[PDB]
RNA sequence: AGGGUGUGGCUCGAAAGAAGUGAACCCUUCCGAAGGAAAGGGGCGCAAGCCCUUAGUACGAGGAAGGGCGAUCGGGGUCACG
RNA sequence: AGGCAGCUCGCGGGGUAGAGUGACAGAUCGGGGGCUCCAGGCGCCUGGGGCUUCCGGUCUAACUCCGAACCCACGAGCGCCGAAGAAGGGGGGAGUGGGUCACUCGGCGUAAGGUUGGGUGGCAAAAGGGGAACAACCCAGACCUGGGUUAAGGCCCCAAAGUCCCGGCUAAGUGCCAACGAAAAGGCGUCUCCAGCCUUAGACAGCGGGAAGGUGGGCCCAGCAGCAGCCAUCCUCUAAGGAGUGCGUAACAGCUCACCCGCCGAGGCUGGAGGCCCUAAAGAUUGGUCGGGGCUCAAGCCGGGCGCCGAGACCCAGGAGGGGGUCUCUACUAGAGAUCCUCUGGUAGGGGGGCGCUGUGAUGGGGUAGAAGGUGGGUCGUGAGAUCCACUGGACCCGUCACA
RNA sequence: UGGGGCGGCACUCCCGCGAAAAGAUAACACGGGAGCCCAAAGGUCGGCUCAGGCGGUACAGAACGCCGCCGUAGAGCGCAAGGGCAAAAGCCGGCCUGACGUGACCCUUCCAAGUACGGGGUCACGACGCGAAAGCGGGGCCUAGCGAACGCUCGUGCCCCCACACGUGGGGGCCGGGCAUGACAGAAAAGUUACCCCGGGGAUAACAGGGUCGUCGCGGGCGAGAGCUCACAUCGACCCCGCGGUUUGCUACAUCGAUGUCGGCUCUUCCCACCCUGGAGGUGCAGCUGCCUCCAAGGGUAGGGCUGCCCGCCCGUUAAAGGGGAG
RNA sequence: UGCCCACCCGGUCAUAGUGAGCGGGUAACACCCGGACUCGUUUCGAACCCGGAAGUUAAGCCGCUCACGUCAGAGGGGCCGUGGGAUCCGAGAGGGCCCGCAGCCUCUCUGAGCUGGGAUGG
C-alpha cells in the first residue's frame, strides 16, 4: 500500500502488546553494524526535519543500502560503525475488511471499522531527531556522506547530514 | 503607574462570544466607539485583559481627560436624575453634586473619579491613518499607553 | 459503548493515594476538633476509610455544617443551583481556610 | 427580461387637488448642527508627503426674511439613457 | 432587598501536555567483567546458551517517583443590574425532540462537502457592505427621511479612489488566489548572507619545457614493462618529480595521474543554508486564461511607507411608534390632551389594538326616482380601507351605539 | 442497524480506556466481566507476619522439619478490572449469630434540571454477641450478582358481610414476605407472496451525477544486481514521492405526484499518456531488421469465425489494423 | 536558681530514615538475679506475668563521625509545553511573531530534627 497512507499521524500511539493480538514481526532485526569501540575521528549523523512516521519497510531498506555501500568501499569489521537508533514501537492497522468482509454483505462499508494490525512504524514526535549515524576515520569522511545520502532517498521524511 | 485610564470600544457587537459580551456590559461599552473612565487597579486590569481584542486603552493626561468631559451632549451628560444632561456649564454642577460627589462646585473641580457611557465619533483621518487592522494584536487593539491621548483628540 | 455508572466509576486516579500517605488513618489531630454549626469544611474523600464515604462528584467542594447525627455530620453543599445535604464521617472532612 | 428610481422628449389634463388673498422660476441678505478646506508664508524628509499659521475661516443639511417676473404646478399614459 | 453572566485577592481540589524508566507493569537496541555447559581446533584459544554485575540507547490510549498552562468550589472586594423596568411563590398558552457549516481540541477511517464527541460563532430565524457570482467566510445587527466619518476591502480601464514613493528580485505571461490548484528530486540560472582552505615570499586557470631515471625492479608469466591473481617501498637530488592515474594494449609504447621551472600579474577554491524562477507538471464532458481587457525598472513578487475611496456600523438634524414615571378634562367597557426618560431585524409561537362583509334591537340619526351596482379618475390614511367627481343605471340604501 | 437482510448485541448491570488534570459527554469504538458462591469465606477478641533469597543441619533433593540473617509487600484478601490494606483488611486460634424486630433520613442510578426498581450510607427505640474497657457489629475490604399493577399464597393483630337483629360455616380488608416478566421502567404470538394492494419516503438502496482515491492505470527518485569488463545501450529487486478520474469500492449531497436501466447499429465531435504516417538523436547501430528517448493529435487505424454480450481466443490480410471521454 | 538532658503521654510523620564504628551514666532508663504466689508456655519462667536486687555501660536508649537514603538552595548539562490574536507563513504536517504563564530529569557543592503537657539529674 502506498506510503502516503501511513506517513501522517492518525490517532494516538498504539504500542501496548498485551492488548493487541497478532502483530507481525518487523523487517529490521539488526540495528548495530560494524566495529563499535573502534578508534574513529568523525561522528556524522542523519537528522530529520519534520514530524511523521517511518514504516519498518522503509527502515530496513535504508539500512541494507547503506551497509552495502560502506562494505563495498573497504571492508565490514573495519573502521566504520553503522547504527540505526529508532525502534518501530507503533503498530499500524488497516481496515482490511474492505477486501474480504466488505463484500459478503458482512460488516461492509464503514460498519465495524476498527482495523487489524499490518505492521509497525517509528513515530517521530520531535523536530530534529537522530535516525542514523556512522563513525569513521578521517580518510573515509567522503564515502560516509554518500552512504547517508543514498539511505536518505528511501525514507519518507526530509533529512539533513551533520558532521562532528 | 498612573491613576486613571480610558478605554474605547473599537468593534461592534455582532458575533461576539458569550464571555466577552458580558464583560463589556459591566464596563458599560455596549456598542462601538463609546468610552469610559476608570481608576487603574488590579481588578479592572484583569477585565481589560479578557476583552482586549475589542478595546484599546491607556493612561490619560490633562489634555485627554479635559477633552473627554467636554464632549457630552443632550443624551450624554452624567446621571443628573438620569437624562444624561449635557454639562456645558457649571449650572448643572451647582445643584447636582450635592448627592454623592464632593468638592465639585466648578467645572475646574471635576477631576476625581467617575463618568457615564461617553459616546464618540470614528477617528478623523482614517482609523487606518497608519494601520490597516483594528483586528491585529497591538496593530490597533490592546494597551497603547500614553498614545491613547492623541487617539481621543482624533475622535 | 456507554459507560457503567457504578458508585466508584471513573475513579482510578481520584481515589489514588500517594506513596507517603498510605496506611490506616495517619492524621489524628484533625479528628480532635468537633465542628459546630456554621463552620466551613472541605469534602476530601479518604480512599482507605470505606465507611461514610461521599461520591466522586463532591470531592473538593466546600460545605457548611448544619447538624450532627451520631458520629457523622450533616453538611450542606451547592452543586449547581441546588442545595444538597450530605452525612459525612469526619475522616472525610478538613476545615476550610 | 420588469418593477422601483434619476435626468430628458412627446402627449391628457372639465370636475373631484393647490393657485391671481399669487403657481412656477429667478436674485439678495441673515442664522446655521455633525463635519470642514485650499491658495499664500515658514520648517522637516531622497521621495510620495508631513508639521505651524491661514482657521474651525470659506463652506456645510436645514431654517428665516426681503425683491423681480408673473400662470401654471401636483397627477395620469408612453419612449430614450444611467 | 438583594442578585451574579465578568475580574482581583485569599484559601483549597485535580493527574492532562510535557518529562522519566534504577519508581511499579510491560516492551526494546549495543558494550565490558565474572560463573557454567556444549561443539571445534592445538591446559589454552574460538563460537552458542543460561545467571549475575556495571555502562550507554529506544517507547506506552488501557505505565507513573513527578508535573504545567488551565478549569472549578467557597469568602471578601470591585464591576454591573435593582424599590420605574423587582431574588422567592402562584397561575394561563405554547412551539421544539431531522439540524448544518467555519475555526479550534479530539475517537474511527487511506481519505471524504464522511461519521461520532468537547468549546466558540454564523445560518436556521439576519438585511446591508466585501469575497466575480456565493445560506455558512470577513465587516456589521436594518423604525423612516436627509447630512457626515469610518470598517472589511480596494485605488491602470470596465468601476468610486494612486498609471503613488523608496530599497531589491523574476523573463517564465511565472504571476495578477485569505478560505482556492502540486510533492520527492535536479539546476553555481541568477540574487544573498556562515564556515573552512590557498593568495604580491606571485594563488586559481592556462601556456612551453623538465614532463623522468636502477628498472621496463619485481612474485606469477612467451609478456600485462603502475592499472591481469597479494604486496612492499629505497636516492645521482634541489630553483625539479611519486617505486606512479584513467585510457588501453596478446604485450608494448604513448597521452594523461603527481611535483618544479618560465610567463602572467588580482584575488581564488571547496562545503552549508536561504529568495525567486526553470524542469519534474499529462484529458476530454464542446471553445482562451487572473472575472475580462491587458500588464514586463510591472498593472507581478519580497521588505517598508504615504494619501485617498468606501456600509443601513458610529456621529448630527427632523419625523413616527412601543413601554415607563409625573399631571389635566369627560355620566368613562372609552376618549382627548401636556410633559420627562429609554428603546426600534425576526420563523415556530404567546400577547395588545384596528379595518371590512351579512342580519337584529335602538338612535342626535338620516338619504332616494337623482338608490344599490358598474367604468375611469381626485383626495385622506403606514396599512387593512374611507370618501368624493364625471358618465352608466332605474328602486332601494346608509352614519353612530350594542349584539350575532 | 453507515439501505434492508444475514450476523452481532454496543437491548439490564459492573471495571479500565476513549475523556481534553472540576462536573457532563457519542461511536456496529478498544480490553473484559455479572445473572452467583459462602454457616463461614459472617461478628468480635487475642497472638503472629507474607512472596523470595542466604548460612548450618541423615535420609533432605530448587522445593518436608529444626537453628539463625535479610526482606515496603515483590504475598494474600471467593470470582473481571481498578482502588485499598502490615502490632492489618492477610495467617492461626477462642467465644458467637448484628446475615436482628419496628420506624426514619440521605447519596447513587438520574450534573446543573423531572424520574420506577436495585445498591449503599447515617441513625432512634427493643434485644443480643464479643471484649478489662473505650467500643465494634442490621453480612462478605470497596465498586456487579437483579424486577411493576392485577391474581395466588404465607406471616402477623385486629376491622367488615347489606332492604332488621343475633349465631355457625365461609368470604373480603389493612401491614410485611414469596410465585415474573433477560426485548431486564414488564403484550399472551410463525411463515409466505414474482398474483399481490394502499399511505408515503430522495429521512433510504439499484442506473446515472457530485466528493474521496484504498483498489485500478500512468509518471518520477534511488540503484541490488545482469549485461565477457561496464549500474544507467537495454532491463531493473527492496523502498520513497506524486498524477489521472477511463475500473472496483467508500459516503448518502440531488432526483421516489419517474431524468426509460445492458449490448449492437447509425451519425457527430473531442483528449493524448503516440499504434502507423512526419522530424531529431542514442545503441552492445556494418547493411537489412531491431530496441530505446524527445517533438508532434494534420491524416489513418479495415474484413471475418466463436459468445446476447464487454473482455478474450482464433483466421486471412495490413503502413498500422493505439487507448480513452461526451448523463 | 537557671536553662537543656534523659523518662512518661504525645503532635508533626524520612530535612526526622537505615547500617557501621565510637562516646556517655554511682540518680533516672535498661540489660540483669529468681520463681512460693496471681498468670503462663498445643514443649521451654525463652516470651507473658509476678517477686526482687548482686553486677554492667557490653546491647537497647541518647549524642558524635562516615557511607548510602530523603527534603531544599546554588551551579553545569539533556528535554520541552501552553491560554488569547491576525484575509500571518506553508500543498499539508508544522512553524514564526504579539499580549499572558510556566515546568521535568541528571550531575556538582552546602546544610539537615523541630515541638506541646508532667515526675528524676546537671
Amino acid at each position: 500500500r502506498p506510503g502516503r497512507c501511513y506517513r501522517k499521524f492518525s490517532g494516538p500511539a498504539y504500542t501496548r502488546r498485551e492488548y493487541i493480538p497478532g502483530i507481525p514481526m518487523p523487517k529490521i532485526t539488526k540495528f548495530v553494524m560494524g566495529n563499535v569501540n573502534g578508534d574513529y575521528d568523525y561522528e556524522l549523523r542523519l537528522i530529520t526535519t519534520e514530524k511523521g512516521q517511518i514504516r519498518h519497510n522503509a527502515l530496513e531498506a535504508a539500512r541494507v543500502i547503506a551497509l552495502k555501500y560502506l562494505s563495498k568501499k573497504l571492508a565490514s569489521e573495519q573502521n566504520f560503525a553503522l547504527v540505526v537508533t529508532k525502534y518501530p514501537h507503533h503498530v499500524i492497522r488497516e481496515n482490511k475488511m474492505m477486501a474480504f468482509a466488505g463484500a459478503d454483505r458482512l460488516q461492509d462499508g464503514m460498519r465495524l471499522s476498527f482495523g487489524k494490525p499490518i505492521g509497525t512504524a517509528a513515530r517521530l514526535e520531535k523536530l530534529g531527531e537522530l535516525v542514523m549515524y556512522v563513525r569513521v576515520k578521517k580518510e573515509h569522511l567522503e564515502a560516509a556522506k554518500e552512504a547517508l545520502k543514498i539511505a536518505s532517498s528511501k525514507l519518507p521524511i526530509r533529512t539533513k547530514i551533520e558532521i562532528s | 503607574m498612573n491613576e486613571l485610564i480610558g478605554v474605547i470600544r473599537i468593534r461592534g457587537w455582532a458575533a461576539t462570544p458569550w464571555y466577552i459580551q458580558d464583560t463589556l456590559s459591566m464596563l458599560r461599552l455596549k456598542n462601538a466607539f463609546n468610552a469610559m473612565i476608570y481608576p487603574k487597579d488590579s481588578s479592572i486590569q484583569g477585565m481589560l485583559n479578557l476583552v482586549s481584542s475589542y478595546v484599546t486603552w491607556g493612561e490619560l493626561n490633562d489634555e485627554g481627560l479635559r477633552l473627554l468631559v467636554s464632549k457630552l451632549e443632550i443624551s450624554r451628560g452624567k446621571k443628573v436624575n438620569e437624562e444624561y444632561v449635557k454639562d456645558k456649564l457649571n449650572v448643572d454642577f451647582q445643584s447636582f453634586v450635592e448627592s454623592i460627589k464632593d468638592g465639585k462646585l466648578r467645572l475646574n473641580k471635576l477631576d476625581e473619579i467617575f463618568s457615564l457611557p461617553i459616546r464618540l465619533h470614528p477617528p478623523k483621518g482614517g482609523f487606518k491613518g497608519k494601520v490597516s487592522r483594528p483586528f491585529r494584536a497591538g496593530g490597533e487593539f490592546g494597551y497603547r499607553g500614553d498614545k491613547i491621548n492623541e487617539l481621543i483628540r482624533r475622535m | 459503548v456507554a459507560r457503567s455508572k457504578g458508585y466508584r466509576s471513573k475513579t482510578r486516579k481520584l481515589l489514588e493515594k500517594k506513596v507517603r500517605e498510605k496506611g490506616a488513618i495517619p492524621k489524628l489531630s484533625l479528628l480532635m476538633h468537633d465542628y459546630s454549626q456554621g463552620e466551613y469544611v472541605v469534602v476530601k474523600i479518604n480512599p482507605s476509610i470505606h465507611k461514610g464515604m461521599p461520591h466522586r462528584r463532591y470531592h473538593g467542594k466546600v460545605g457548611l455544617v448544619v447538624g450532627k447525627r451520631g458520629k457523622a455530620y450533616e453538611v450542606k453543599v451547592n452543586i449547581g443551583d441546588k442545595e444538597r445535604v450530605l452525612i459525612v464521617r469526619p475522616e472525610h472532612l478538613i476545615p476550610f481556610n
